[PDB]
């Protein structure tokens, strides 16, 4: 079908690129990304030289935020069936999934009521093969495109994935540590270094990715406990 | 507007100031009066003016005024050089020190 | 019990003052909020003299995260027994939750053992007024020092409050508007004008602000949506 | 007069009310202050000043736009004050300033400026103890040639007033490596000065005690590099 | 000579490449860039550099200042501090807040020569396979000047000149017109405008002509002409 490609990172980001071309491989794509990196504002696109040519799809650079992307996205090519968000480069798991843009947008999508995914990697040190995920995005596309629609997913793929796995979020619990220290010319601070108290423990979403699966957990919008309600 | 006013009688012509003080009636007004063209040294010194319009005498032609004036107190909108005790009219223009330091004005923009 | 204060507006905000005296009247308070991420970092803390005229306040000022600060309090003050959030000015519901700043620090509370709120009051147009609205802190730190802990919860006070409230997340389904317009120079632009479908539905913290109730909502952490897991 | 107050560190900081209750003791005394080169909107909303009465305006954009707004809703404006920052504003920090750059859109707008800002880390600026010295401040700026671009840096605990030049110096690119407590490598950077500021900078004079007042340009060529190299014979 | 090159669009902005190729073409190149004030710590991952030669290469996850400091730590010593080429103009009042300008300007506070390269935009993209030949004939001028020096540059799309120029200064008038979102609320637009129209001699004149503008910077603020 009609597929919106963005992202959070911009127009260069060489995740936004493999994930269009990987999206391609199942319908017709559209990108609309920041070139940057909730009330009427304005908001400007630019008609972007997209690098891919097999096959060559419109794509916009825009001056706003990933969600004025999905919005902007969906008003240029309406009406479109599909949204995907990344690949991020870095990863999205466990607490991250809150304040995450990737998954912002991806959610950005669902309310405009059509399905979405958010797509990451890990990083720090090493940088992904985009070259030889692909296999294993397309496997990643395919499963999702089953789904009963619409459906709001959120898939962290580690760098060699061995599988796939459904999964869910990790949810653990911090100690707050701080140790005093000062900087080389002996002005004091202090050291916020929060840390777990236990593992990630299996069918969690970090567990999966330390497993060299591919993570994807199905998002739930209401933050509402109707437990304690 | 910005206006730089100088002459090539002296610091204390009552001419130079019955100029600046008409000249600041229509901007701020900064004045450097005297006491080739390959490269000569010039010195400069504050000068209190007698309304108070900053000012400098320069151990300089008119022209070092104008050039000094600019780099000291610049950028200008407009030289003035006066007014002259003595006229300068007809084949006089030729030779007059006070119209050297206009033209040396419009020579650089002004 | 001793109570840990901070927000995301500043040590200088007239909101984190009423609620740190509100919470006063239920033990002894302290106070970390910014003078204006997991890995380690280094923080900056400097003491802070509380209010010329109230009870006094042990205060620290912290060059970081509201997240920080309550890393930082609970390491220079605590043991704490419930950290407060507070009071924002602008509101939190329905969507807004998630990028809130004022619930990411009581959230941090939370993942660190201990139990936690967050305050927030609409702005825009006029200002609160925190003597009128203290009766109502009281009134709402009263309930919730019933619930078992640990706890979290989002609370929302209209400006003239009139009753309270237990809602649950005001959850809409958007429509990407986007209205074509130009500004004077003559340059082109798009309005993005996000609007919900149906207007709030009922018990939920949006309509109860909208009546004039206080809304308290409980969160949960977990974002996974089980159902289809 | 009509003086218009705005800063950079938000609507509440008490520097910025410092400042707009030392403003009003030589003039009609407006305040535009921040929430936190094309057509933008900008929404403003009136605030309530927390002494004598002062119209205020919250303004959801920057310091710049502040001044801007706070010009078209407060017209006319023969002054534009900047802080007092909650932060010195000193040497090669002028250039970065958000304080500054205020008071230089109000100049570039026409209108007379200055900067203000104090230094920070440790003890909090006692603004009644400074408020002699920025009225003595403000006094001094009103009886210079009108417009002016002036930024300002008052020390804690000011003995005098001086106008100064700004800190130029070189520096020592210092990066020393280090990891953090849970093992993870980075680097401090930390660039040293060469050298002492000299007397008649900005930094040396708030060092000895004196309100520092440095007279801003807006051109940042290096006529005397271009000059010779536009030369022909 | 070894070079080194930064930016502040990121370690993935092609402009940054654009540099750090015609670099190469005078010295040993390096580069140190941004991932997206006082002693603090920074993070930095090697990163390959995209294939075009292979250039050593770091993402800094700082500001670009933190890159110069970090690229002469990592590569030094360093004859060279390049910055860009930015993906939007930095030409009169914008000098100010560059953030490729400020890059270079911190190689130049450590004592070395720096430049900053801009090319504008808001529109369409540059084509840098186009602008080589004018990038290099640049800093081939750049390199003859004395040392150390700061010079801030930008070349138009598609450039047929080149010329030292001094910053454009000018006047504004805040328009503040009111007005409303087809919803209903009310804002201010803010659109400033010059009282004028570039000088020639400018950066933004010369950039208008077609020109490549080289302007060189000062490091002092002050006013002397309101001193004395």
């Amino acid at each position: 079908m009609r597929i919106l490609v963005t992202n959070d990172d911009g127009i260069y980001s060489p995740g936004l690129w493999a994930l269009a071309e990987a999206a391609s491989q199942f319908g017709e794509v559209f990108v609309a990304a920041p070139d940057t990196e909730t009330i009427a504002h304005p908001v400007r696109a630019y008609p972007h030289p997209s690098p891919l040519h097999a096959p060559h799809f419109p794509a916009y650079r825009v001056r706003g935020t990933p969600a004025d992307c999905v919005a902007l996205g969906l008003h240029l090519f309406g009406p479109v069936d599909l949204v995907l968000s990344g690949v991020n480069l870095g990863s999205n798991l466990g607490h991250e999934i809150w304040h995450s843009g990737t998954v912002a947008a991806a959610k950005q999508g669902y309310l405009f009521g059509l399905s979405a995914a958010a797509f990451s990697v890990p990083l720090n040190g090493e940088v992904p093969d985009f070259a030889g995920l692909r296999p294993w995005l397309l496997r990643t596309l395919e499963t999702l495109l089953r789904l009963e629609r619409p459906f709001l997913v959120n898939v962290n793929l580690p760098l060699r994935p061995k599988g796939f796995l459904w999964t869910r979020q990790s949810v653990r619990a911090y100690e707050g540590v701080v140790i005093p220290g000062e900087d080389p010319m002996g002005r004091p601070f202090y050291w916020f270094a929060p840390r777990p108290l236990k593992e990630a423990e299996e069918g969690t979403d970090r567990w999966a990715v330390a497993q060299g699966f591919v993570s994807a957990t199905p998002l739930r919008l209401d933050l509402t406990d109707e437990t304690r309600l | 507007m910005r206006i730089l006013v100088t002459n090539d009688d002296g610091i204390y012509s009552p001419g130079l100031w019955a100029l600046a003080e008409a000249a600041s009636q229509f901007g701020e007004v900064f004045v450097a009066a005297p006491d080739i063209t390959i490269a000569h040294p010039v010195r400069a010194y504050p000068h209190p003016s007698p309304p108070h319009f900053p000012a400098y005498r320069v151990r300089g032609t008119p022209a070092d005024c104008v050039a000094l004036g600019l780099h000291l107190f610049g950028p200008v909108d407009l030289v003035l050089s006066g007014v002259n005790l003595g006229s300068n009219l007809g084949h006089e223009i030729w030779h007059s020190g006070t119209v050297a330091a206009a033209k040396q004005g419009y020579l650089f923009g002004l």
